[PDB]
């Protein structure tokens, strides 16, 4: 990796973008500008914010991304100590800007292994009463060798689990309440799995890590990427929409802020695993008081889950995705309920139908699919 | 037999997370690429992006670290 350098008009391309669709832009600043003795130089940042406020851009920021690694990047060590005091001049920088209340995320360490968790506490000790939320970094695989049984796997999907106690871990023991963010996470590393991480595959481990990070405190996720050259993008090159775009899009219409909690009756719960949440309050369609549950099948038949009560005879609306044939699994195209998902026109999103059920009945899911459903006048007190 | 009996916790939200709790990235490296202006132009990709909001936009990657800002470029 060689240093390169960019415009004003790439800047203005950046936040035009994120300003038009609605997106909150975080800009990354550069932390391997070292002075003689290994201090942050942040005059070429006091360009950028220069500019941005000139032109005035609302814009949260952060300082490097995966310290962890600068030394196999760089040929460069930071210690967290330095990392920390290296946020701490930002911020001096930011609170003497024009946009003074401007928001500072960080460090982006990677996943907590021994070093990078030494890093991350050594960091929150110096550091981490200027940061708004701190940031680390998830994969679960090498995109080089991953396996179409790797994304299907209870046993992958669970090690998330050990990632985010251990994380929870260092932050409890240096600044307890602060926010955790994943800042930025997929399938799998080296921009993603050739033909598993763009498919309806990759859902699998999207939907599970979503439903793990809200279910354990994690406030914020961030994909791992939106549009660009690796796999895991969830537009592909032709601007066309991945099942993972679909899944997210779904995701954001039916699952509210509000976190509760399912689980399934035995000693079985790696295969079918499931998270519930009060409903959207901004979805049409649905009240205050509603449900959403959202499920994942890893089994090889279809299982039928049955709601207890008092849920058990209230009407449900239905959302299951399932692959577009014939690649199965494999599939870049996905139905819901029967109905493939495909934009209008260039400037006009699908509605996403939902399939009410008989009242009473168990809720169907498939081999290999995952669905949300929506419990409608659930009248549950901590939604409303 | 397939059939599964769910327990659900009801009482009390567990944990609140942000109305932008799936939010998104754009690789640095993707500033680079000589097409930049025109892919982040594209009317079908801000549809797609505003389908999405609220989130937020996360720019940044390994290129994050070798990347300088110069004021005079064109
Ligand atoms: C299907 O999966 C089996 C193991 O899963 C268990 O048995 C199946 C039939 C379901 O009842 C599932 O809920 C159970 O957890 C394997 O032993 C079997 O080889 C698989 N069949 C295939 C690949 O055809
Ligand atoms: C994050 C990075 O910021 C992006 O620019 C990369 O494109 C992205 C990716 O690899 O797709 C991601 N890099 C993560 C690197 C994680 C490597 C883990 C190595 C583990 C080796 N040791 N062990 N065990
Ligand atoms: C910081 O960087 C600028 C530009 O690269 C350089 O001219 C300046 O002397 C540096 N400051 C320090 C303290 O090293
Ligand atoms: C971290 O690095 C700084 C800057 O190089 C150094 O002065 C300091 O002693 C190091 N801190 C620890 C705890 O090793």
């Amino acid at each position: 990796f060689k240093n390169s350098t960019y415009s004003r008009s790439s800047v203005d391309v950046l936040y035009t973008f994120a300003n038009c669709s609605g997106l909150d832009l975080i800009f990354g600043l550069n932390a391997l500008l070292r002075t003689a003795d290994l201090q942050w130089n942040s005059s070429n940042a006091q360009l950028l914010l220069d500019y941005c406020s000139s032109k005035g851009y609302n814009i949260s920021w952060e300082l490097g991304n995966e310290p962890n690694s600068f030394l196999k990047k760089a040929d460069i060590f930071i210690n967290g100590s330095q990392l920390g005091e290296d946020f701490i001049q930002l911020h001096k920088l930011l609170r003497k800007s024009t946009f003074k209340n401007a928001k500072l995320y960080g460090p982006d360490v990677g996943q907590p292994r021994r070093k990078t968790a030494k890093m991350l506490k050594s960091f929150l000790k110096a550091g981490g009463e200027v940061i708004d939320s701190v940031t680390w970094h998830h994969y679960y695989l090498n995109g080089r060798t991953a396996t179409r049984e790797d994304f299907l796997n209870p046993d992958v999907l669970d090690i998330f689990i050990s990632s985010v106690q251990k994380v929870f871990q260092v932050v409890e023991s240096t600044r307890p309440g602060k926010k955790v963010w994943l800042g930025e996470t997929s399938s799998a590393y080296g921009g993603g799995a050739p033909l598993l991480s763009d498919t309806f595959a990759a859902g699998f481990m999207w939907l599970d890590k979503l439903g793990l990070s809200a279910r354990m405190g994690i406030e914020v996720v961030m994909r791992q990427v939106f549009f660009g050259a690796g796999n895991y993008h969830l537009v592909d090159e032709n601007f066309d929409p991945l099942p993972d775009y679909w899944l997210s899009l779904l995701f954001k219409k039916l699952v509210g802020t509000k976190v509760l909690m399912a689980s399934v009756q035995g000693s079985k719960r790696r295969k079918l695993r499931v998270y519930l949440h009060c409903t959207n309050t901004d979805n049409p369609r649905y009240k205050e008081g509603d449900l959403t549950l959202y499920a994942i099948n890893l089994h090889n038949v279809t299982k039928y889950l049955r709601l207890p009560y008092p849920f058990s005879n209230k009407q449900v609306d239905k959302y299951l995705l399932r692959p577009l044939g014939p690649h199965g699994l494999l599939s870049k195209s996905v139905q819901l309920n029967g109905l493939t998902l495909k934009m209008v026109d260039d400037q006009t999103l699908p509605p996403l139908m939902e399939k009410p059920l008989r009242p009473g009945s168990s809720l169907g899911l498939p081999a290999f699919s995952y669905s949300f459903f929506v419990i409608r006048n659930a009248k549950v007190a901590a939604c409303i | 037999q397939d059939v599964v009996d769910l327990d659900f916790f009801t009482q009390e939200p567990l944990h609140l997370v942000s109305p932008s709790f799936l939010s998104v990235t754009i690789d640095a490296n993707l500033a680079t690429d000589p097409r930049f202006l025109i892919l982040l132009g594209s009317p079908k990709l801000r549809t797609l992006a505003r389908g999405l909001s609220p989130a937020y936009l996360r720019f940044g990657g390994t290129k994050t670290d070798f990347l300088i800002f110069d004021p005079k470029k064109e």
